Formats: C-alpha cells, sequence, structure tokens
RNA sequence: UUUUUACUUAUUCAAUGAAGCGGGGCUGGACUUGCGUCCAACUUCUGGAGUUAAGG
RNA sequence: ACUCGUGCCCCGUGUGGCGAAAGGGAAGCCGGUUAAUAUUCCGGCACCUGGAUGUGGGUUUUGCGCGGCAACGCAACUGAA
RNA sequence: GUGAAGCCAGAGGAAACUCUGGUGGAGGCUCGCAGCGGUUCUGACGUGCAAAUCGAUCGUCAAAUCUGAGCAUGGGGGCGAA
C-alpha cells in the first residue's frame, strides 16, 4: 500500500521494463528478439528461394 | 578467533608485500589446517 | 436470414425498464423526521467532572440520544 | 572431427588464442579473429549472438561437439570454456579446411 | 456390533483428502482444434513439488489461438524435463520426451505417461512416478490401439487418446526405506488420515469381525467372498488364492 | 581421518532400525545429497531440492529427475531407444 | 420362433468459453499411362513479441 | 449524446452471502492531566484515506523532460482498452 | 554431553587407500530446567484443600513434543496408536 503515496520516477527505473524486469533480462529480451526476426526472415527467403524457384 | 587472527595477519603481510600471492595461497591453506598455533607461530615459519 | 455471432455464448437480450409508477402510495403520511433536536439533547449533565471540563476546557458534557451520532 | 583436439593443442602451442565470450566478442569486432569455436553446450541465445558475430565480421565458425568442460580440456586449461576465438594459426593448419 | 472403520471411511468427515497444499489437478490441455490438426508449442516454466504426490508437475504456459490471453496448464512432469523447455502438443508435434501426441502418430514399443482412457479426457494412465503406458500395437482400420499399463494389463483405447512421450519422473522413490513411524506419519499426513493402522485382532468383537478371543486370532477363513455384505468385507476380498507366491503366476 | 569404518553418512542413525535397513538407506541418501555437474552450464552445482526435482544453483534450471538420483537407467535407455526409434521413422 | 450384427432419435458417459464437425471446391503436391487417382493446407534452431486488422 | 431522466454505442468465459478482537490489513508520537479514562482528554508536533478546485513549478506548441558508457539518477516528466 | 556426512592439513606407501591433528554440527541420540505425563511410597488425605488433590520419588524434554481460537464428525451414531 505504501507504493500508492510515492512518485513514479522512485518506483521505476528509467528503461523499457522498467521495473519488473533486471536490466539483464531486458538485454536478453532485446538480443533474441532481434535474432529470432532474423532468422525468421532468412528462413522464409530461403524457403522463398528454394522451394518455389519452379 | 585464532582463524581470524591468521587471516587478518595473512591478508597483512600479503597487502604490505612481505609475502607474494602463492606464499599467501599455501599459508592460508596451512592456517586452515592446524600448523599455526597462534600468531607467533605463524610469523616465525613467515620469517623461516 | 440469421445474424452473425462472433461469441459462442448466448447472452440475455437487454429489455426496457421501467420506474415504478403506483396507482396508490403504501403509506398515506410520510412520518415527520424521527430523531429531532429536541429528541436528540435530553439534558446537560452537571456533576462534578462534567462542571471541571466547562472551565478547563470549554466543553459541555450532555447526555443524548443513544442513537444519535 | 577427431583431429580438432591436436590442431587446437598446435595453435595453442605456437600461435595464439582467446578464451572466453568477451574476449571472442572483441576479437571478433576487432576484426583479428580468424576462427570461432562454439561448444555444444553453449547456451543458444549467446551461440546464436556469436553466429550473427561472426557473419558481421566474415569469420568461419566450428560448433565444438565437446561440452565447455571438454574445450578447456581440449585447449589445455583447467577451467571450462563456452567459446573461444583463434587470433593466430601458427604452424597449425586450422584455417585450411 | 458397530460400523468398522472401513465402513466409517466412506462417511468423509476425518478421512477426506487433504487439499490446501495442492494448487491444481495434473491435467492435459482440452482438446482442441490445433491439437486435432497440427501442433502447438508451450513453455515449461517450473517443476514443482505437489503435496501428497510423489512425481513432481510441470507448469506449461501455452497462448491461446483465439485471444490475446496466455494460459498456464500443469502436466505431470516426465523425467527429463526441465525449466525453459520448449514442449509440443498436437497430432503432428515431434516425438521426443515431453512432448504430448495423439498414439494414433506414435510408433509401436514407445512409452508414454498421463494416456487419456478416452481422448479429449485429459490423462488417466500412467500418471505415477517411474510409471509409463507401453504403445503395444496399432489397428488402423478398427482405429484402436492396443497399450500395455503399469500393473501389466493390456488395455484398447481408441488411437485419439493422448499420452506425454517418455517417463514419469521421481525415479524410484519406493527404493528406500521409510525406517521411521514419522516417515510414514509425514508421508501419510498430507494424502489422508489413515495412519497409523490397529489390527482387527486386537480390537473387541463390537469393533470388527475379527473381533476378540482369548488369543488374537481371526478363527475363520480371512478370504472373504466377493458378495458380502458392506461390515463383512475385512481380509482378503475375493481371493483367488493365498500364501506366498512361490513362481510365475499365469495371470497378469 | 575417517571417524567411521563402515557406516559412513548412516551414522546419524545410531544403532537404531537394523544394519541392513541402514545400508539400504545409506545406498539412496548417498546419491541423493552428492552434487552433480549441470547439463546446460557444466558447473557442478545440481542438487536435489524435491523428491523428484534437481535445480542448477549457478545457471538455475530446474529439471524432472529421479528420486534420488538425477536420472535414471530406465530413462537413459528410454532415451536412448526415443532417438533410435524416432531416426528410423524420420530417415 | 432363437441368435448375430446394423441405424440413431429414446437412454447413458465425457469435453468445452459448447471454434473450427460433416460434405464439397480452389490451390499445393506425389503416384500412375484408354489422364486416372490419393494426400495436404503453410507454427520445431533460441526461456523475445504476438490483442483494439493492414491492405484490395 | 440533449433545455430536460429516458437516444444509442462497445466489452462479457463468473455468476451470491456469512465465516479470524492471535491469519491478511491505510494512517499517532511525546509530555501533562483525574478519585476513577486515556496511543481516545489537554498542549505541542505528525500521518493516512477520500473529495475538490487553486498558487507556484515542470513539459509542450506538427507535441508528451533531461543526464549517466553502464548499473541507474534527478521535484514532476500524458497515457484508454 | 556425544560427535554422522562434507571440508583443511600432515604423515606412509607404488599402487588403492591406509593412519593422524584439526574443522563441521547430523541424530523420531543423550544428562537435565520449565512445560507435558503419572512409576513407587501400595506416603498424606480418605464425612479431604480436592466427587481424584497434596508431598517426595519418577517418565519425556527439539519432535509420533506441548498448546489456544475457528471449524467438522451426533447415539446402535461418532471417534478410537484398540
Ligand atoms: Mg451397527
Ligand atoms: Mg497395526
Ligand atoms: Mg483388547
Ligand atoms: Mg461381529
Ligand atoms: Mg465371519
Ligand atoms: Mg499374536
Ligand atoms: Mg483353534
Ligand atoms: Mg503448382
Ligand atoms: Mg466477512
Ligand atoms: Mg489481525
Ligand atoms: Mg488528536
Ligand atoms: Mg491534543
Ligand atoms: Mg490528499
Ligand atoms: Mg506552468
Ligand atoms: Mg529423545
Ligand atoms: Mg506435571
Ligand atoms: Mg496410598
Ligand atoms: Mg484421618
Ligand atoms: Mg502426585
Ligand atoms: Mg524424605
Amino acid at each position: 500500500r505504501e507504493y500508492a503515496t510515492i512518485s513514479k520516477p522512485k518506483k521505476t527505473v528509467q528503461r523499457a521494463y522498467g521495473g519488473s524486469r533486471c536490466g539483464n533480462c531486458v538485454r536478453d529480451r532485446i538480443i533474441r528478439a532481434f535474432l529470432i526476426e532474423e532468422q525468421k526472415i532468412v528462413k522464409k527467403v530461403l524457403k522463398e528461394q528454394s522451394q518455389a524457384e519452379k | 578467533r585464532r582463524q581470524r587472527v591468521l587471516r587478518r595477519l595473512l591478508v597483512k603481510y600479503r597487502a604490505s608485500g612481505k609475502i607474494d600471492k602463492h606464499l599467501y595461497h599455501e599459508l592460508y591453506h596451512l592456517a586452515k589446517g592446524n600448523t599455526f598455533k597462534h600468531k607467533r607461530a605463524l610469523v616465525e615459519h613467515i620469517h623461516r | 436470414k440469421t445474424k452473425v455471432r462472433k461469441s459462442t455464448t448466448f447472452h440475455r437480450p437487454k429489455t426496457l425498464v421501467l420506474s415504478r409508477a403506483p396507482k396508490y402510495p403504501r403509506k398515506s403520511i410520510p412520518h415527520e423526521p424521527r430523531l429531532d433536536e429536541h429528541k436528540i439533547i435530553i439534558h446537560p449533565l452537571n456533576t462534578e467532572g462534567a462542571l471541571k471540563k466547562i472551565e478547563e476546557q470549554n466543553t459541555l458534557v450532555f447526555i443524548v440520544d443513544v442513537k444519535a451520532n | 572431427a577427431q583431429s580438432i583436439g591436436a590442431k587446437l593443442a598446435l595453435v595453442i602451442k605456437s600461435g595464439k588464442v582467446v578464451l572466453g565470450y568477451r574476449s571472442t566478442l572483441k576479437a571478433l569486432r576487432s576484426g583479428k579473429a580468424k576462427l570461432i569455436l562454439i561448444a555444444a553446450n553453449t547456451p543458444p541465445l549467446r551461440k546464436s549472438e556469436l553466429e550473427y558475430y561472426s557473419m558481421m565480421s566474415k569469420t568461419p565458425v566450428h560448433h565444438y561437439s565437446g561440452t565447455n568442460i571438454e574445450l578447456g580440456t581440449a585447449c589445455g586449461k583447467l577451467f571450462r570454456c563456452s567459446t573461444m576465438a583463434i587470433l593466430d594459426a601458427g604452424d597449425s593448419d586450422i584455417l585450411a579446411d | 456390533g458397530r460400523v468398522i472403520r472401513n465402513q466409517r471411511k466412506g462417511r468423509g468427515s476425518v478421512f477426506t483428502a487433504h487439499t490446501r497444499l495442492r494448487k491444481a489437478p495434473a491435467k492435459f490441455r482440452p482438446l482442441d482444434y490445433a491439437e486435432r490438426h497440427g501442433y502447438i508449442r508451450g513453455i515449461v516454466k517450473e517443476i514443482i513439488h505437489d503435496p501428497g504426490r510423489g512425481a513432481p508437475l510441470a507448469r506449461v504456459v501455452f497462448r491461446s489461438p483465439y485471444k490475446y490471453k496466455q494460459i498456464t496448464e500443469t502436466f505431470i512432469a516426465n523425467e527429463g524435463m526441465y525449466t525453459g523447455q520448449f514442449i509440443y502438443a498436437g497430432k503432428n508435434a515431434a516425438l521426443t520426451v515431453g512432448n504430448i501426441l495423439p498414439l494414433s502418430s506414435v510408433p509401436e514399443g514407445t512409452v508414454v505417461s498421463n494416456v487419456e482412457e478416452k481422448p479429449g479426457d485429459r490423462g488417466a494412465l500412467g500418471r505415477t512416478s517411474g510409471n509409463y503406458v507401453t504403445v503395444v500395437g496399432h489397428n488402423p482400420d478398427e482405429g484402436k490401439t492396443r497399450i500395455k499399463l503399469p500393473s501389466g494389463a493390456k488395455k484398447v483405447v481408441p488411437s485419439s487418446s493422448r499420452g506425454m512421450i517418455g517417463i514419469v519422473a521421481g525415479g524410484g522413490r519406493t527404493d528406500k526405506p521409510l525406517l521411521k513411524a514419522s516417515r510414514a506419519k509425514h508421508k501419510f499426513a498430507v494424502k489422508r488420515n489413515r495412519w497409523p493402522k490397529t489390527r482387527g485382532v486386537a480390537m473387541n468383537p463390537v469393533d470388527h469381525p475379527h473381533g476378540g478371543g482369548n488369543h488374537q486370532h481371526i478363527g475363520k477363513a480371512s478370504t472373504i467372498s466377493r458378495y458380502a455384505a458392506q461390515g463383512q468385507k475385512a481380509g482378503l476380498i475375493a481371493a483367488r488364492r493365498t500364501g506366498l507366491l512361490r513362481g510365475t503366476q499365469k495371470t497378469k | 581421518s575417517k571417524r567411521t569404518k563402515k557406516v559412513g553418512i548412516s551414522g546419524k542413525y545410531g544403532t537404531r532400525y537394523g544394519a541392513s535397513l541402514r545400508k539400504l538407506v545409506k545406498k539412496q541418501e548417498v546419491t541423493q545429497h552428492a552434487r552433480y555437474t549441470c547439463t546446460f552450464c557444466g558447473k557442478n552445482s545440481v542438487r536435489r531440492t524435491a523428491v523428484g526435482i534437481w535445480s542448477c544453483k549457478s545457471c538455475k534450471k530446474t529439471m524432472a529427475g529421479g528420486a534420488y538420483t538425477v536420472s535414471t537407467p530406465a530413462a537413459a535407455a528410454m532415451r536412448s531407444t526415443l532417438r533410435r526409434l524416432r531416426e528410423i521413422t524420420e530417415a
């Protein structure tokens, strides 16, 4: 109940997922998301180039 | 009490430069063993 | 011919509701406001400790109705 | 292959390597890494990150079949090594294949 | 005479199973379109200990195919499953440990766990630590599958029944002696009010058929007919045979 | 030093419960309290938390194992058989 | 007349937030020679994200 | 959304009560005072919850702060489902 | 009080594993205070202090230990380490 009377900057830190994530987890999330999207793009281009070439 | 005294003396000697890290480590293991019965014994062993 | 139902659950449709419009009041005379001031304040307390705080603290002690707030 | 152990021993004896994730990333960034080895039990996220860095650096990647314990032992160390980079292959022909 | 303890147990009251520390029943996902036609991917968040159950449970999160929410299920953990593991449930799921597949898409000779007696029942068979159900054979024209149960029985279930590839975790729990009345007490204190157990021959005739007598003896054959009345079924009910088992048994 | 001839970890039970039962309990106790190398991170930091639950203190990964060992021989044999019988179906 | 096995609507069981059941036809294919049939519907490297539709 | 309550538009899988003066839980301390009450009265010095609208401050004017490599910091520094 | 695993050091030997100082702090372990109980005196009392108490002596005392409140089981029923 005490968190309702202190200001937001004291309740959070200034970055994505400021609260509830520790920063190392945020960095892991960023790197993982980027790598999965890259892999998805190259996989779709490979499937289009090698299974729909005819 | 004895272990705290011995480890404090070893840290002091390593910081001052009387002993290097290898001698410090072997002396630390000897002191974890029952080798040195008091600070005087440890000091005499170090000097020898 | 049938309307599209995007949810597989059926809800009772909302229908018009009307407020009561009785053709006779159930009671004819509304009661006068119970617990007026004459019933709330009964009599002042004039004991030793009651009179002491009249001077020491500028307060009056009364006996009032038990259900008055 | 089985010869990777002998090639690694020769590389460590003669050339020079860096052992560890941070130093491997530094080598990949600076562009002086000639080949990187990634242990089998390396975390998937770290392995993908190293693969992307090596794709950027045009650096070959060898997926070492052993664990980090086995990779460290092959490198002749008494500690584990999840990934490593070879900055200079000496008398060894590790970069030939 | 009195109502005996075995009869009293069915009333409930003090013999009801303990449930406070049990968080959720161990069940599969409801059989849906994704599991019927393809596969769905779930993530293992934790491996938890369920009081009163020897086997651990796995909390697995799935996405809702029809809503933005996410759904957490509670499976019986198969040994080898770990936190952060992707498991796949469906017809087209790969044949790896922890995946939930219909028995039709499973070859003969593999072991599974939490096998459904009928598709959609979310698991009934082989759900205890160290136990599993073997897929003996298939009958595709009949659309059925012969399986072997932990007890050794042979059963036939529709091929659409689901199971989790692997063996229930919890290993050889009964391999170590309890060694102590306190350890037996702790085992049963989260299950039921059934411990300790007083022998019937140590009672009085008012309390049990084995009753009293000037020596502690049953006094009549302990094998009891299958159709005996309630209150009579104390001892060996419908026993085909008695005594030490000195060889292989024809029945299985 | 040794401190004990044969009783080992089962010396906490004193003279009670019988020698055979003490040996049987010791057999499981040793493996259930032993430390194990993590399969994922390679550190010797996997320990038993509940009856069938083994967690790594370093990489924080939890896995379902046996009652008193991290892996049972039945599960290992089943994993090998599954790999073989799945590879003969795939290719 | 007696037995066996067929139907589903009586009746009984189970699941679900009662979402994708049954027929087809559009495509993708792979198998076959009086060009004829069967299968399938796009998610499996990664403890990320996925909602209040973009477009024609 | 209208002068005026009543015109509509979205979401829905849920849709009761009782049950703890030792479980959970918003917030008060000191000094003094009576024959008998006081963390309740008196004096001083505080806190919480809810509701209202002000002054200053901050931010912006096609827009919703700035700094630190970073861990994070700073008096705020929009934010429905 | 005793001193289980784990750990440190030093001695032997060839090995493998022997031994010796320490460290550690396990056990329905142990002596024992409170609590809980109730063995013996077949003590006191036995128209009592008491319709079960009093004294000494005893059992157990870190866990099948002791205990409050809320709640459940109701008479041929309940509950029962019986
Ligand atoms: Mg009766
Ligand atoms: Mg008994
Ligand atoms: Mg008796
Ligand atoms: Mg009888
Ligand atoms: Mg009889
Ligand atoms: Mg007898
Ligand atoms: Mg007789
Ligand atoms: Mg085509
Ligand atoms: Mg209430
Ligand atoms: Mg309270
Ligand atoms: Mg006040
Ligand atoms: Mg005041
Ligand atoms: Mg306010
Ligand atoms: Mg302003
Ligand atoms: Mg004891
Ligand atoms: Mg007493
Ligand atoms: Mg007497
Ligand atoms: Mg007398
Ligand atoms: Mg007495
Ligand atoms: Mg005397």
